[PDB]
Formats: C-alpha cells, sequence, structure tokens
C-alpha cells in the first residue's frame, strides 16, 4: 500500500533515503495487533481512529485526554492518516494528567495495569506499549518497565528530550525495553535527543504531524513522537508474523537504516526504524 | 516525576 503525501516521518520509516513523501506499508497495518498508549489519554471519538481506540484506564477524574499529547502519540502509532499501524487496536491508559505530569506511583500502577489488561483483550498478533514519558532515574520505574516487557509486551519509550545521556532518565534507562531517540527529516540527530549507550533505535520526532483534541491537528517535536513511531512499526511488523514482542526492538534494530544519522555521538547506535517494506 | 510536557 501507498499513501501519498504522508507525514515525513511515516516516509522517512519506509525509505531506504530522507526526502521522500509517501509511505509503504503491507495492507494488513497491524490489523490484530494492539497497543497500549501510557500517557495523556487518548480523545478516541476523532475520527483519524476509526472506533479502533479507547480508554480503558485512568487514574484520574477523567479518561479524556484534555492535554493533545496523548491523542498526537496515539495517532502516530495508529491513526489512518497520521499513524504507522493503520488498524491497529489502540488502548489508552491515562497515567498523565493534563497538564502532561504524572506521579512515579501512578505510572507504575499504570504498566502493571497493561501487563494484566493484555490477557482481557484480543490481540492475536501481539501487544505492543508506548511510552512517551519519564523523569530521572528510577529503579521502581525501569523495574516496572521491566516487568511489563518480560510480561510479553514489547515497550517502547521515549529516550528524553534533554540532550543528555539516558542513562540518568526512566524508563529510558531500562536495559530490556526499547529506547528510542528522535530523528529529524534532514537524518539529524533531533537537537533535544538524548542519547548513550541504552538507545536502541532512532525514529522521527521533529516536526510530528499527528492527532490532537478537539478533533484536530497539530505538528509537534519530540523524543515523544519518535517512541510512536517504533511502536506503531513493531505493531505491525508482529502482523506480519516478522518478529514477536520479545524480539522485536532487537530485530527493528537488525533490520535499522544504519549510518544515515547525523551527529550521533560516539557510541551511540546509529540506526533509524524502518519498515523494509517491498512492493 | 512526569513525562516530555504538553508538547
Ligand atoms: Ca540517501
Ligand atoms: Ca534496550
Amino acid at each position: 500500500a501507498a499513501q501519498t503525501n504522508a507525514p515525513w516521518g511515516l516516509a522517512r520509516i519506509s525509505s531506504t533515503s530522507p526526502g521522500t513523501s509517501t509511505y509503504y506499508y503491507d495492507e494488513s497495518a497491524g490489523q490484530g495487533s494492539c497497543v497500549y498508549v501510557i500517557d495523556t489519554g487518548i480523545e478516541a471519538s476523532h475520527p483519524e481512529f476509526e472506533g479502533r481506540a479507547q480508554m480503558v484506564k485512568t487514574y484520574y477524574y477523567s479518561s479524556r485526554d484534555g492535554n493533545g499529547h496523548g491523542t498526537h502519540c496515539a495517532g502516530t502509532v495508529g491513526s489512518r492518516t497520521y499513524g504507522v499501524a493503520k488498524k491497529t487496536q489502540l488502548f489508552g491508559v491515562k497515567v498523565l494528567d493534563d497538564n502532561g505530569s504524572g506521579q512515579y506511583s501512578t505510572i507504575i500502577a499504570g504498566m502493571d495495569f497493561v501487563a494484566s489488561d493484555k490477557n482481557n483483550r484480543n490481540c492475536p498478533k501481539g501487544v505492543v506499549a508506548s511510552l512517551s514519558l519519564g523523569g530521572g532515574y528510577s529503579s521502581s520505574v525501569n523495574s516496572a518497565a521491566a516487568r511489563l516487557q518480560s510480561s510479553g509486551v514489547m515497550v517502547a519509550v521515549a529516550a528524553g528530550n534533554n540532550n543528555a545521556d539516558a542513562r540518568n532518565y526512566s524508563p529510558a534507562s531500562e536495559p530490556s525495553v526499547c529506547t528510542v531517540g528522535a530523528s529529524d527529516r534532514y537524518d539529524r540527530r533531533s537537537s533535544f535527543s538524548n542519547y548513550g549507550s541504552v538507545l536502541d533505535i532512532f525514529g522521527p520526532g521533529t516536526d510530528i504531524l499527528s492527532t490532537w483534541i478537539g478533533g484536530s491537528t497539530r505538528s509537534i517535536s519530540g523524543t515523544s513522537m519518535a517512541t510512536p513511531h517504533v511502536a506503531g512499526l513493531a505493531a505491525y511488523l508482529m502482523t506480519l508474523g516478522k518478529t514477536t514482542a520479545a524480539s522485536a526492538c532487537r530485530y527493528i534494530a537488525d533490520t535499522a537504516n544504519k549510518g544515515d544519522l547525523s551527529n550521533i555521538p560516539f557510541g551511540t547506535v546509529n540506526l533509524l526504524a524502518y519498515n523494509n517494506y517491498q512492493a | 516525576p512526569a513525562p516530555f510536557a504538553a508538547a
């Protein structure tokens, strides 16, 4: 399948080269997979989700995304226009309040929630969790992410936006999950992207168009935007049977575009998420 | 404490 005039990041994920504008992908499109977006919520009524999104948990007075961040990330995973995996099932877990913040205790509870809740959902092609969030190093947060991964969920987490080594941030620094840095449309490391040995992969993160609340769209930047590209890619590849939740991060790194990025510090992987789709 | 903002 071909989506013309796609957001640059979608085109990038299906290309060996920067500078193209069509997203190419197998029409299976993540059908039969599930992606949990652990964030500020998801505006499930957005036409872009086509009934494939739903809120399943909140820790606040409402399950509504009153921020937009979670809706944007969910859109990059799985919206019809802005998403990588256009037929996946999206589940929202609102661990972040409408100011975009959450206590680590709440974030941990949300991760453990997903590890259990997947057993309540129909995800025959597998389960992914996208965590466009984080703060300073916490062994408890990292352990929660490790448990979620161990439970059979492909966990993708943001590296962070500190232009610093991700070793000092969580859940970015948990080795066993898929830690995602950000790039721009010219294949530069995004200016704010964290780096370091713990990064597994980069995805598009600067100037990413996706869904927003009030049935709208906008372009924003962050490792929060890169992460759902990788989560959606994992779901897509799992539907194709190319990999599993346990192995998808490694598979994505194995099959990435290698050496394309600039300003990658010595010791950080130079790997850009790529679907290797050949029509 | 938190994610990477409202964005
Ligand atoms: Ca090229
Ligand atoms: Ca890792």
